[PDB]
């Protein structure tokens, strides 16, 4: 049925304006509104307006309004959401879903959501290393290699296999605060030891705050 | 085994502005019509295309109702085919409305004293409204010809409006609580029934 | 304005009913709907119109709605469904609000126990080259929280540099964890060898890794 795919988690300072955007696919786009949801880190969830793709209606919550743009765009069928003056609260998830009823609000599908973090700026990209499979590893069956991202700025990341390709016996670490105040985690992988050089590991990682993608290519080292 | 809750959409303590009004979907369950006209209170129950006191030997496949609230005088304008400011711009019934309107003053509850402004009514729109139409919107209408580059202006207004309620009103203009049930078949199994369809 | 009340969290053994309750005055006068959230991705909506599931949502999720609550009902949960939920009503009575409820942790108390599975890695030559050394302890599959993480240099107790992340769940339901010690580039090579030493539920088992390994 029905995608709506939302644009990528930009990063931005304090006062500043962050643009997000959602195109939907499959249904008929200006038959349904589209409503925007946002959610504080380990909170709730607040809806912050909605705006119709058939005519360009925006209506918005007491809160946001005088800071929120809602926008359409019938000839993409795609619509966006215009947020400024960030303050450090603004600090969230941004969900976009779909107006099913009109006269009872409720929402079919759903947005992956884009996450905004306004904080003091100073938006860094990853470190990448490789850790390349032990002698431990060889003598089992089943050898383990991987990833790692170290400090980046507090933010989302991204590491998949082969560009989403390898994805059985692949663990994706949460990201954890170092005491420096920057993210980092691990990306492990089990293989048979009997692919270890007949077959080429490389693990793509993004970050889309810094806009950083690496693709690092895991090597067992002589 | 569980009845439908219209005692909790009536007896309910907060309704709606007339342009925000509220629909709930009715469904999966058996509805005592009777218990509404028994409350002989109302000051509006007209009933259109059924018979009050049959729709307890009534099935449908679903039932809505739609609870307001506006200035009793306005009151005859939620009639199929009505005219005016409610009628236009606010909730519009269709020339075939197969259902039933119920309406009583609640001036003591919804008028307070020195206003209670927070129910609102819309008084412009670029078309007047659909059956079942609700409009909640807030841009600026466009009465001159010169496009609307301001939220507040000359031939450029905002297009909302308060109900001074206040307790000592007339009550042509006291506010009235308002609800309108419409019942509709579907082709698919039906949902709510009367307690004599035995 | 009105606002819905929503538990803090509710808590059951696998396969028991569980149920969510969401509060708000005549609440029965408007239509509610709920919403799961699975950890830490987009919510999807597996109630609406206060009973009505979507095409493909499991008929063990059942809603009602009357009286000052809804209540979302859940016959033979098991440990995927540990979510949260969020009921969702429309509200123009309060100037066009579409106001959400403050969310249940659904918790399942999940019979299995399972030991963990926990990798080492020594640091990289080329982080080395970046003048730095750290050693990754991968942990993962585990369901009670592995609340006891060590290191140690040369069979000796050591803090210097650790992390170590909150467990949390993964696909598997199970809980998983990573724990990172840093090291100077000297270090990681004078001592004998490293250590990470992991215990839960009283049982413990390590992985040790020297420096001289393809050196
Ligand atoms: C609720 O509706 C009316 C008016 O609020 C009230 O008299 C009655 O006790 C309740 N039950 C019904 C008729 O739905």
């Amino acid at each position: 049925q029905v995608q709506l795919v939302q644009s990528g988690a930009e990063v931005k300072k304090p006062g500043a304006s962050v643009k997000l955007s959602c195109k939907a696919s499959g249904y008929t786009f200006t038959s349904y509104s589209i409503n925007w949801v946002r959610q504080a880190p380990g909170q709730g969830l607040e809806w912050m307006g909605w705006v119709n793709p058939s005519n360009g209606v925006t209506v918005y919550a007491q809160k946001f309004q005088g800071r929120v743009t809602m926008t359409r765009d019938t000839s993409t069928s795609t619509a966006y959401m215009e947020l400024s003056s960030l303050r450090f609260e603004d600090t969230a998830v941004y969900y976009c879903a779909r107006e099913r009823d009109q006269l009872v609000v409720y929402f079919d599908h759903w947005g992956q959501g884009a996450l905004v973090t306004v904080s003091s700026a100073s938006t860094k990209g990853p470190s990448v290393f490789p850790l390349a499979p032990s002698s431990r590893s060889t003598s089992e069956s089943t050898a383990a290699l991987g990833c790692l991202v170290k400090d980046y700025f507090p933010e989302p990341v991204t590491v998949s296999w082969n560009s989403g390709s390898l994805t059985s016996g692949v663990h994706t670490f949460p990201a954890v605060l170092q005491s420096s105040g920057l993210y980092s985690l691990s990306s492990v992988v089990t293989v048979p030891s009997s692919s270890l050089g007949t077959q080429t590991y490389v693990c793509n990682v993004n970050h889309k705050p810094s806009n950083t993608k690496v693709d690092k290519r895991v090597e067992i080292k002589t | 085994t569980n009845l439908c809750p219209f005692g909790e959409v009536f007896n309910a303590t907060r309704f709606a502005s007339v342009y925000a009004w509220n629909r709930k979907r009715i469904s999966n369950c058996v509805a005592d019509y009777s218990v509404l006209y028994n409350s002989a209170s109302f000051s509006t129950f007209k009933c259109y295309g059924v018979s009050p006191t049959k729709l307890n030997d009534l099935c449908f496949t679903n039932v809505y109702a739609d609870s307001f609230v506006i200035r009793g005088d306005e009151v005859r304008q939620i009639a199929p085919g009505q005219t005016g400011k409610i009628a236009d711009y606010n909730y519009k019934l269709p020339d075939d409305f197969t259902g039933c309107v119920i309406a009583w003053n609640s001036n003591n509850l919804d008028s307070k004293v020195g206003g209670n402004y927070n129910y609102l009514y819309r008084l412009f729109r670029k078309s007047n409204l659909k059956p079942f139409e609700r409009d909640i919107s807030t841009e600026i209408y466009q009465a001159g010809s010169t496009p609307c580059n301001g939220v507040e202006g000359f031939n450029c207004y905002f297009p909302l409006q308060s109900y001074g309620f206040q307790p000592t009103n007339g009550v042509g203009y006291q506010p009235y609580r308002v609800v309108v049930l419409s019942f509709e078949l579907l082709h698919a199994p039906a949902t709510v029934c009367g307690p004599g369809s035995h | 304005s009105y606002e819905l009340t929503q538990p803090r969290s509710v808590s059951v053994s696998p396969g028991q009913t569980a149920r969510i309750t969401c509060g708000g005055d005549n609440i029965a006068s408007k239509n509610v709907h709920w919403y799961q959230q699975k950890l830490a991705q987009a919510p999807v909506l597996v109630i609406y119109y206060d009973s009505d599931r979507p095409s493909g949502i499991p008929e063990r999720f059942s809603g009602s709605n009357s009286g000052n609550t809804a209540t979302l009902t859940i016959s033979g949960v098991e440990a995927g469904d540990e979510a949260d939920y969020y009921c969702q009503v429309w509200d123009s009575y309060s100037g066009h609000h579409v106001l959400f409820g403050g969310g249940t942790r659904l918790t399942v108390l999940g019979q299995p126990k399972a030991a963990p599975s926990v990798t080492l890695f020594p640091p990289s030559s080329e982080e080395l080259q970046a003048n730095k050394a750290t050693l990754v302890c991968l942990i993962s599959d585990f369901y009670p929280g592995a609340v006891e993480v060590a290191w140690k240099a040369d069979g000796s107790a050591v803090n210097a540099g650790v992390e170590t992340t909150k467990p949390s769940k993964q696909s598997n339901n199970k809980y998983a964890a990573s724990s990172y010690l840093s090291l100077t580039s000297d270090q990681w090579k004078s001592h004998k060898s490293y250590s990470c030493q992991v215990t839960h539920e009283g049982s413990t088992v390590e992985k040790t890794v020297a420096p001289a390994e393809c050196s």
